[PDB]
Parts: structure tokens; C-alpha cells; sequence
């Protein structure tokens, strides 16, 4: 069968599959709420596993992890206003929700607003935060980052609220959940799997905060603002009731209590084995767990997982679809605590995944609205994405998704809370995440109002929209597994390299003052460019029929993402080793961060660090070009 | 409304 | 052509090739001495490169590195005896030779003998070494280890001499050279390549000593013993003139001076491309450089490199030899300073080598005597080695090398001074080194008496013996490149795993007291065992003709060595990551080292460390079994 | 005997 045949069969299955019904079913009482490792999470895990069996997939299996999670306990979580002596003035709130991995502690101090708690928000404040409590609005960055930023400026605790403007919620009393681990995975098995075989040694993640953090209602936030002075910058665009700093006599005391529980979590898997190279595979993944009912958070994605696995199984069993490479379907737990189930799988089976898993597709929050189609991914996937948007139609308008020629230059990189992030940044598996989306965040995420009722009321076209999410991901699967080319565009890294060199070129004076040079970086970027041209030439001249020469060429494509994983750092201590998309002092952004500080001239710049960064970034790029180029003896 | 048995879906103290 | 055909053609070439003539030629004045990066090293590099061209190899090329070496300078290197006031009593020696990477310093103190300077030598001393200078005999371990051991017991400097007994040298005045870097590679580019592209950032190897070290003649040592008291344990078996400690009034002052030079070094390469899978290759390697003439140190090995490349090129050009996989021939510089040229190549081209280079054969010091044939290697190579010894004949006796059934259980592991060590321990390339050897060390190593004259006088049969070294390595090459199986025996790791579990079982009480268990390690060893059985079954059922199924199976064989490289440590800070054959706290020996200290009960045992060691060793083994077993979904 | 030009084979001070 040809691409056209497979596209139509998919279109058909799609036309008949019932998306809203699947989502409605996942919102039933047996599955709600479904905090990771809870009875109801387990119930949904068994459902999903049993469905996979019914679909008659090549193989259905499960992994079990025991992970440590700090959760709300029976004691008081409270924020109260306190006169300058400690005497109660007013209880503000006993919040319903919590922030996992918060420090358990009670702290008292001034309250200072820091907008979203970005580094620049902190830079631009007139009020100093040293020794005071911070209040920040949800949005823009993760809770974990908000807290880390605050803690780095010696703040003593954090409050998070949803402002009316950015989050138009009628009910002002609404609670909400999240976590503050600056990381993914079980914080207590950093860089290795949460399996009994490890016997759980003492080991703690650098990403754990050391101050307390708590979510509060808008009601609560307003009560606090009524004890505070200073108009919030209008460029914050928050509500009028916003204020910046506690009045002179007034403190606030934050008390949070939690307990560290060992929790059993389940990842549920099926595979459709490939027909030619079954040992290579794509992975398709969705978070199953959530605080609250999690219709948008987890149900939409889980529904897509199910229907995709079903349709693909029909296509193979009935319409003669023969993918050359395999397809794994993964239903993850403890996504709500930082992609924990996914991360532990990656850490557990890295040796099995290496150069075998060649792409990951995430399904979480694929439907939040209908206005925009937004995507984040490895550059390796951009072309596939482009082709898919040019032939898939918007569910509301009837028009193709590809409206914007320059879309690729506006893509934001995967962030810490997206489960695709570890796939790319840690294991170096090209990954993609995508959504139908508004300009607003979907406001019920992490709340008890994330229900089917709310979702369909807000998105009446849900079924058509979900159908369109499914078609995007299904086309990815087919293009990725069916052909004898991979649809991984290595040439996309040339413009990433240009961007990097261009940014660095701004600091040529600093380089010159240090007696350093950009020649070798320039030269390595040229080597990478030439290596991609040769490879594309080899593809053009290949006997497509000839499976050996096609395997040789394709295996070179399958090493590209990997070779951007820094080989110089400890994967245990710095797991996001990808020099482009990862985190830490080995990345390319970090190198610029440091060098920028030289103009600042504050003794913030670390020259020894920067010299080592430049060396290793240079060689990582050069080494990638060299390897892409062919055999050792053929390098110039 | 969450169901009356919501706690079974919670590892956090309900 | 079949194995029998290829064996005979090799035998023929061997019978006609002139080994002693090649060695004699490498001892000519243009090549002697040939300290790494010297004019004469460069001269020999050009010769070798030009020979490779004459042999018409598929491709001839060179790498250039700039490395930092601390070498003897114009100032005084001296040891003098000094009364308790500092007044000269006697100059002992201005030594001719030096120890590279010694601290430049002048130190005064008592002289205390520590035999060979092993950890146990130090343990068993009655005299404390804290604050005094140590004298040790050459042998048993590397200079670098001697110094590190001494420095760890707060010794202030080191003297090294050749005792008459272990080293029967008529001339008692003979100088000698070595280095004290506890490591390989350029100490100033730890874990990354010495290439201009790095721009040589500030970065220093943990392996550099912080005390001074110097070689001295036996004459010098005897003069010192005549100022010392205490008979040396007779189980040391040193000379009678030996003594243990300086007399009460007498100190010795060591002065060493050196300078850190940037040196250009050359690695020279040729390849014979393979006919079927040319992108996979074996590497054959020999040190070209030496302090002094280095006939045994470097010339024998270099001669073998040359003749091997020539013979194999004839076999291909003339007798229709068609290796499926390629063969690289490498002539390394700065081996005398710690496998520097080889290490920098490994660090430079790791991305290109990964799962492409599948074995390394070292040729250095392959001929030192005629009594014994000794070998050190990856277990993966034992079977190939066995087969080779059973069909190659001793050059003196006419008998097969395979005399001992239990030989495999007596093999010592590669050590820091052998260039195969980094191939295995750092890049996870199975490696082998071998020699015709006496029970004695060849005494002229590192001296000006390492000449052709001495070698042939000592080994009259040199040519036949070299012919036999060449046949061993040639058979390895053919078995490794010619067939459709690799001759890499993964099953050999089962007994390595048994040994490990057996040793650990001795400490079951300690494990029990800690609330720990051995079940998972036991279970992981069983998984590894079962995975090897299945793989061997798959080999047995394979259509050998079927190149795809044979490639799939063989690629699993080519990941075995790699999967024993710890994925948890920084390859920059701990380059010998192989958990069996490497160095540091991530290895399996290290785990036992720590646990042994618990019985000792001195607070030397680190329990948090041991818990983390056990976890990661367990998962590294489990992960290796899992990967060997097949696809992710197929793991039990 | 090393040749009279031994120093050309030495990066160490001769
Ligand atoms: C793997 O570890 C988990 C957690 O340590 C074990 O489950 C716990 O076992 C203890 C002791 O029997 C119980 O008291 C706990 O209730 C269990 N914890 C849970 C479910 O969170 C489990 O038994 C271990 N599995 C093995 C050794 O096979
Ligand atoms: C600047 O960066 C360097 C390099 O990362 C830091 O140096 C390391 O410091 C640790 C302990 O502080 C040592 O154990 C390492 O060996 C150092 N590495 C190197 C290459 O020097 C240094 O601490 C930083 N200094 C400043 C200004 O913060
Ligand atoms: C690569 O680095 C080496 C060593 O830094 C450079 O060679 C040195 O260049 C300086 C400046 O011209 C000379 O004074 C030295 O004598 C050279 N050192 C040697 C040979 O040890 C070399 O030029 C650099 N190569 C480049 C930039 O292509
Ligand atoms: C025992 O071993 C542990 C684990 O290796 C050592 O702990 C590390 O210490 C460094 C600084 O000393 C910290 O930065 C690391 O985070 C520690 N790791 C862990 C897991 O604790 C410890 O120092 C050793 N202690 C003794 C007894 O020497
Ligand atoms: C403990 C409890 O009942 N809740 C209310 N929530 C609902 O979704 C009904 C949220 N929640 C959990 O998800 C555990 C806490
Ligand atoms: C500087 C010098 O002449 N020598 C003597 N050596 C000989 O081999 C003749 C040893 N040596 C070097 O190898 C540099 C020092
Ligand atoms: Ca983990
Ligand atoms: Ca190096």
C-alpha cells in the first residue's frame, strides 16, 4: 500500500471513531479523581490494559515502579495574616489543593508580588525579596521554576494564585494542584530507575526546593491584596485588586505540611510489531493520572492513545497495513508529579532504547481550544510536521493547518512539564507535542473543574477537534513507520547552528579580549552543513529497493539526535544533556548566558567555566559532523 | 461534583 | 576462500617476511632515540606513513595533536645526603633519566624503603612514611601508582631504582625514564581531545601527582643504602645491600626540575577497507615513540605493525583475501607518557567509533623472551585466543601454545600502562595484548640499552619469535574480519559474573546487617545467563547466508562490551567507566573494596556510597541482560 | 652508543 492508500484508510477509521464518548467514559466516577497511584488511577490502568488486549495488539505489558511523592497530610495547610508581633489578625485560607515536593515548614515575613516569578520579573522588582514571602500568578513557567528563582533570591516561601484576567473563573474559591520539583522523574532516584533492584539508596535530586510553596484561591489572593500597598505595573495586565507589598504592620505566615509516601505506579504498554525492522520503533504516550478529574489534562490524551492503538490495530488486522517499524503505545502514571512514569521507563530501559526508539509522540493536552495549532519538537521532525499540516484540515474552518510559511522559526522548545522533554533532552529521542489551543491557557488545568462538562461546553466541536488531533498523530505514525525513509530531517539542524553562531557573533569583542577565536566553531558548522549535503546526496543515489544501503543511511539519521547529547557530563547529575534542548552548564544557551555576563562585568562571569564550555560545545558539534560524515578515515 | 468516594482517587490526604 | 586457505596464505607470507631486518632498521640512527614529538619521532612517523602508501592500503592518513608534557629541563635534578642541619654530606647522583609529570620541587626528609610501593607494601611497613621520602624498586605496578600510594600516606617524594636481583644489569649506573600520571592521555585535556578546536581550556587531570619523583641508578641506590639501617624483609627477595631507613643523623634532599612543554604529536594510520561491512572495523596498534632507542618498547611493535599491514595488503591485492569488515593500522606517539596518542584519538573520534570499532589489538612489547606466552584481554576475546593458541606453534619448542586448560582463569586484567586499557576501559572496545615473555621483566625497558644488539643477543631466535607474534595477531585479524560470525564470545561474561557474586557472597552478613539483599543481583546474573543462551540459540538457528538476520544478531554482540560502561558517571571525570575493567568508585572491584572495610569497622567504610554502588552495579548488570535479551517488550 | 645527534631524538633537555 502507498501513502495515499494509508491516508484514506486512516481518514475512514477517524470518521467513524467516537472521541467524545471515550472522553466522557474516562470522566466516569470509577476514574475520578485519579491522582497517581490511587485506587482510581489503578482502575483506569486496568481498563486501558484490558482495552489494549481487546484490540489484539502484538503484545500488552505493564511496568511497576515504587516512587516517593510528598503529598498533603492531615495537618494544617494555612496562610494567615499576622500583626508585627505574631498575633493572628485574620485567617486567609486553608487551601484545598497543594504543591507536591514543597518543603514542609512554617514561615512568616512580608508578602511581595513578583508577577509570574520569571528571572526578569525578579530582576525588575523594586521591592527586595531577600527574607520575605513571594506571591506569584500561575502561568508562563512551571511552579518548580517560580520557586527556584525565588529561592535563589533568598525568598522564604511562595504563594501561587490564578488571577481573573489570565484565568477567567467565575468561582473565586477554586483550589489547584502542582509540583515544585525542578526536574522530572522520582526526585529520590535521580538518574536511575525506581525499581526494587536498586534497593532505593539514599540519593536526592538537586531539583527539590528548600522553601515552602502553596496554591491559594483568587479569593485568598484578593484578601491578601487588601492588606498590601503599591499598584502592580499595568504591563503585568493583572486585575485591579492587585498590589505589590504587605503594609508596614502586616506579615503573613505560611504553614505547609506534607508527608513523603512510597507509591506504586503503573505504566501500561502495547506494541504493534513492525513487518521489516520490528526492533526499531516509535513511541506514542499519554499521561493517565491527575489531581482532580483531569479531563483535559489526562483524559483527552488517554482517549487518543486508546483510539490510535485501536485504529492502527484494525488497519493492520483488516486493511493490510504493514508498518516496517514497530509502534509502542504508553499510558504513563505520575505525569502530574513531573513526567515521573515516563522518566523511570527511560531510565530503566535506556540500554534497550538506544538507537532503537527513533521518535516519541506525546498526546497530552492536545485539545484545549480551536483557534491555534501549536507544536513543539525536535527540528528533526519539522518537515514531517510541515507536510502533515499541509494535508490535514482545521476542524472548524475547513482549511489546511499550514497557514504560516515561517512557522518553524516561531516554535518554542519543549519545557520541563511536557513529557516529550525527557525523551528529547535526556534520552535523545526526537520528540513532538502539539495542541489545538487558544491564546489563553485552559483555566481548569490542575482544578476540580477539569471535567467533560466543562470541556464540551467550552469546545462544542470536541469530537471533530479530537479527530483532527488523532489524524495529526496517526499521519506521524504512518510516515514514521511505513516508508523506507524515516521522515527525520537532519538538515533542519543547519539553521539551529546558524542561529547559535549568529548569537555568539554578538560577543566577538569579548572573545577577542580573551585571546579566543570563533574559527573552529565556524568551521565545525560548515562541516555539519557539508555532512548533511553528502548524506542527502547518498539518499538521492540510493537503490531504495536495496535494504542494506537504506539501513546504513537510515542508521546515520538515527544517530543525529543522540550525538547532540553531551558526552562530558554525568547523566546521573545532569540528565538533560542535549546541548540544544537540555538544562545545565553544558548547553549552548548556558554558554551564551555566561558570556553575556561579561559586559555586565560584575564578577558574575566565570571565565574558566566559559573556556571549558566553548571547548566542549565546539567539540560536541564537530564530533557530530564527523560522525554524520561517514567512516573515521573519511573525515577531512 | 466529584463522587462521594473521591478519596479513593487521592493519595493525598482527603 | 575458507579459513584453511587464509591460514596457509598467512603462514606463507610469514615464512618469507623478515622481522629482525625490520627491527634492525628501526634501530638506525635517524630513529634513535625517539622521545615523543622529537625530530626523530617525526622521522619515523614519515617513514611509517610512506611505507603504508607503498603497501597501497585503501587509505593512509595522519592526526596531529598538541599535548602538554612535563620534561626534564636544564636545571639540576639531584639527590644528595644532608646532615641534620642541611649541610651537604655527599652528592649521590645527578640522574640521566627522569619521571615525566613529576612535581618540580626540592624536598628534604628521612628515606624509607617501601619495596615496590603497593598498597600492601605500605600497609605492612613498620616505619611510618608520613613526612618522609620513599624509595621503591621498579616493577609490579606503574610508577604513577607507586607515587599515588605514597602521596596518599603523606610521603613527600619518591625515588625509583632497579635492584640487581629483579633486574640483572651489569652496568649499575644505568639511567631510566617513565611517567607518574595516574591516567592516560594528555593530563591537560582530561576526557576531551587535544585539538586546536578546543583552544586548550584550563583543565587538569586528577591523576597528576603533587610530590616529586625521580629515577636513580642502582649505584645511587646502593650509596643510599650505605647510609641506612634495617634489613629488608627476605620475602622482598632484594639484594643484600638493601636497607630500610636513613640513619638518625642523615637526611636526603631530592631536587627535581622540569618544564611544561606543548608538543606536537603524530598518529599515522592506514586502512584496508572491508568488502561487505566496511564501516565496521578492527584496530591494530603500536607505540612508535620512546625515551632511548626503545627496540623492545616500540620497535618490535612498530615492526609488527608494518609487516602486518604489508602482508594483509598483499593478501588482498594478490591472493583474493576479502575481509568483510575493515582493518585500521595505527602507529601511536606519546605512548611512553601514558598512551597519550591513542587516548586522544579515542577521545577525538568517539562518536565515529561507537559500535563501529569492535576490537583492538595492541602489539607493544609482544617479544620480551621465549618462555611464556602471556595474554590480557576482554573475556569477549578468550575463545578466539584459545582457538589461536591451539593452532599456532611455539617458535622454540614446536608445540602448540595451548598447554594449559585453565589458562583463562589465570589471565590478569589490562593495566594503566598498556595501550589496550583505554580501548577497553574508556571506549568499551574489546581489546587484547600479548607477548612472548620470561618470568622476569625485560630489564632494559625505559633505558638506553633497549637496542637491537641487546634484543637479539638475548633472543637469538628473534625472527621466528616475531614471526609467531605476527601469526597470533594475523589470525585474530582474519577470524575477526573474514567470517560472518565475529568470534566475540559473549558467554564468557557468565563466569565473570559468577566470580563477582561469589566474592560478594562472602559479605552476606554485612549485607544482612544493613537490611539489604542479594536477590536482585542473583536474579540479574541469571537474566544475563539466559540472554546469552537465547542469543546462542538464535545464532544456531540463523540462516548464515541471510545477511540481515546475521547483522541483527551480530549488532547485539557488538553492544555487549559497551553496556558494561557505567552510564552513571561523567566520562570526563571518570574515563575508565567499564564496571569490570575500569577505575573508580563505579567499578565492581571498588564495590568490594568498600564493603571489605566494614569488618575493619574503622569508619573507613562508607555506607551511603556502598548503597549507591550496589544499586548502580545491580542495574548496570540488569540493563545489560535486558538489552542483550532482545526488544524492550520481550523482557521478562 | 646513541648517535652523536641523540638530542634531536629528545624533547627533554639533553
Ligand atoms: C518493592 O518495594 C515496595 C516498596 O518498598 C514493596 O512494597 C511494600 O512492601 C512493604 C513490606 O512488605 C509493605 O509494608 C508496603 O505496604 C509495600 N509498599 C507499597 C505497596 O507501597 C514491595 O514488596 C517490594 N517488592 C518486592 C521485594 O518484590
Ligand atoms: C568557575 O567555574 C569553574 C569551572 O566549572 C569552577 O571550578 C571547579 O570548582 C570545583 C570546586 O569548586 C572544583 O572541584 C573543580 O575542579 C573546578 N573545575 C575547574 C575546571 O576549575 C569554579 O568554582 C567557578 N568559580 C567561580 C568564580 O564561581
Ligand atoms: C594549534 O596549536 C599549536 C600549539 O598551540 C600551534 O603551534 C604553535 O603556534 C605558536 C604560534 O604561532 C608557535 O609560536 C609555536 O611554536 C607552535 N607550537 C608548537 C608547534 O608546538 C598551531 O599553530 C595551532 N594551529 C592552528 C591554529 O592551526
Ligand atoms: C560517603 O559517600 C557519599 C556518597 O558518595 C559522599 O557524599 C557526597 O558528598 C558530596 C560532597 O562531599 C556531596 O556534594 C554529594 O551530594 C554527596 N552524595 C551523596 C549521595 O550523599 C560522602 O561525602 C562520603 N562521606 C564520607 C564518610 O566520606
Ligand atoms: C480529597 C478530595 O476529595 N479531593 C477533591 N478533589 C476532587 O477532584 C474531587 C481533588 N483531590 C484529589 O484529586 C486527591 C482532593
Ligand atoms: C639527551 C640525551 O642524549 N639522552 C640520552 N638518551 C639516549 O637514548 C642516547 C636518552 N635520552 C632521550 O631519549 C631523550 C636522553
Ligand atoms: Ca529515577
Ligand atoms: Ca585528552
Amino acid at each position: 500500500l502507498y501513502w495515499d492508500d494509508l491516508k484514506r484508510k486512516l481518514s475512514e477509521k477517524l470518521d467513524s471513531t467516537d472521541f467524545t464518548g471515550t472522553i466522557k467514559l474516562l470522566n466516569e466516577n470509577s476514574y475520578v479523581p485519579r491522582e497517581a497511584g490511587s485506587q482510581k488511577d489503578e482502575n483506569l490502568a486496568l481498563y486501558v490494559e484490558n482495552q489494549f488486549r481487546e484490540f489484539k495488539l502484538s503484545k500488552v505489558w505493564r511496568d511497576q515502579h515504587f516512587v516517593k511523592i510528598q503529598v498533603k497530610d492531615s495537618a494544617q495547610n494555612s496562610v494567615i495574616i499576622v500583626d508585627k508581633n505574631g498575633r493572628l489578625v485574620y485567617l486567609v485560607e486553608n487551601p484545598g489543593g497543594y504543591v507536591a515536593y514543597s518543603k514542609a515548614a512554617t514561615v512568616t515575613g512580608k508578602l511581595v508580588h513578583a508577577n509570574f516569578g520569571t528571572k526578569k520579573d525578579f530582576e525588575d522588582l523594586y521591592t527586595p525579596v531577600n527574607g520575605s514571602i513571594v506571591i506569584v500568578r500561575a502561568g508562563k513557567i512551571t511552579f518548580a521554576e517560580k520557586v527556584a528563582n525565588a529561592e535563589s533570591l533568598n525568598a522564604i516561601g511562595v504563594l501561587i494564585y490564578m488571577d481573573q484576567t489570565k484565568f477567567p473563573i467565575v468561582n473565586a474559591e477554586l483550589s489547584f494542584f502542582g509540583h515544585a520539583h525542578l526536574g522530572t522523574g522520582d526526585p529520590y532516584t535521580p538518574g536511575f530507575p525506581s525499581f526494587n533492584h536498586t534497593q532505593f539508596p539514599p540519593s536526592r535530586s538537586s531539583g527539590l526546593p528548600n522553601i515552602p510553596v502553596q496554591t491559594i484561591s483568587r479569593a485568598a489572593a484578593e484578601k491578601l491584596f487588601g492588606n498590601m500597598e503599591g499598584d502592580c505595573p499595568s504591563d503585568w495586565k493583572t486585575d485591579s485588586t492587585c498590589r505589590m507589598v504587605t503594609s508596614e504592620s502586616k506579615n503573613v505566615k505560611l504553614t505547609v505540611s506534607n508527608v513523603l509516601k512510597e507509591i506504586k505506579i503503573l505504566n501500561i504498554f502495547g506494541v504493534i510489531k513492525g513487518f521489516v525492522e520490528p526492533d526499531h520503533y516509535v513511541v506514542v504516550g499519554a499521561q493517565r493520572d491527575a489531581w482532580g478529574p483531569g479531563a483535559a489534562k489526562s483524559g483527552v490524551g488517554t482517549a487518543l492513545l486508546l483510539k490510535l492503538a485501536q485504529m492502527f490495530s484494525d488497519m493492520v488486522l483488516k486493511d493490510g497495513f504493514q508498518p516496517s517499524r514497530s509502534i509502542i503505545f504508553a499510558s504513563w502514571s505520575a505525569g502530574d508529579f513531573g513526567s515521573v512514569g515516563a522518566t523511570e521507563w527511560l531510565e530503566g530501559y535506556l540500554s534497550s532504547l538506544h538507537l532503537k526508539a527513533f521518535t516519541y509522540i506525546n498526546l497530552d493536552k492536545a485539545v484545549l481550544g480551536t483557534s491555534n495549532f501549536k507544536v513543539s519538537a525536535s527540528p528533526l521532525l519539522y518537515t514531517l510536521i510541515e507536510k502533515t499540516m499541509q494535508n490535514v484540515k482545521h476542524p472548524v474552518t475547513g482549511q489546511f493547518l499550514y497557514q504560516d510559511s515561517n512557522w518553524a522559526s516561531k516554535v518554542e522548545k519543549l519545557t520541563l512539564d511536557n513529557a516529550a522533554f525527557p525523551f528529547l533532552a535526556y534520552s535523545g529521542i526526537p520528540a513532538v507535542s502539539f495542541c489545538f489551543c487558544e491564546d489563553t491557557d485552559y483555566p481548569y488545568l490542575g482544578t476540580t473543574m477539569d471535567t467533560y462538562k466543562e470541556l464540551i461546553e467550552r469546545i462544542p466541536e470536541l469530537n471533530k477537534v479530537a479527530r483532527a488531533a488523532a489524524e495529526v498523530a496517526g499521519q506521524f505514525v504512518i510516515k514514521l513507520t511505513h516508508d523506507v525513509e524515516l521522515n527525520l530531517d537532519y538538515e533542519r539542524y543547519n539553521s539551529q547552528l546558524l542561529s547559535f553562531v549568529r548569537d555568539l557573533n554578538q560577543y566577538r569583542a569579548d572573545i577577542k579580549e580573551m585571546g579566543l577565536s570563533l574559527q573552529w566553531l565556524y568551521s565545525a558548522r560548515g562541516d555539519f552543513f557539508r555532512a548533511t549535503s553528502r548524506l542527502t546526496t547518498d539518499f538521492g543515489n540510493a537503490e531504495k529497493t536495496d535494504r542494506f544501503v537504506m539501513k546504513k543511511l537510515n542508521d546515520r539519521v538515527m544517530r543525529v539526535e543522540y550525538h547532540f547529547l553531551s558526552p562530558y557530563v554525568s547523566p546521573k547529575e545532569s540528565p538533560f544533556r542535549h546541548v540544544f534542548w537540555g538544562s545545565g552548564s553544558h548547553t549552548l544557551p548556558a554558554l551564551l548566558e555566561n558570556l553575556k555576563l561579561r559586559k555586565q562585568n560584575n564578577g558574575a562571569f566565570n571565565e574558566t567555566l566559559f573556556r571549558n564550555q566553548l571547548a566542549l560545545a565546539t567539540w560536541t558539534i564537530q564530533g557530530a559532523a564527523n560522525a554524520l560524515s561517514g567512516d573515521v578515515w573519511d573525515i577531512d | 461534583a466529584c463522587p462521594p468516594d473521591a478519596h479513593l482517587g487521592c493519595i493525598s490526604w482527603c
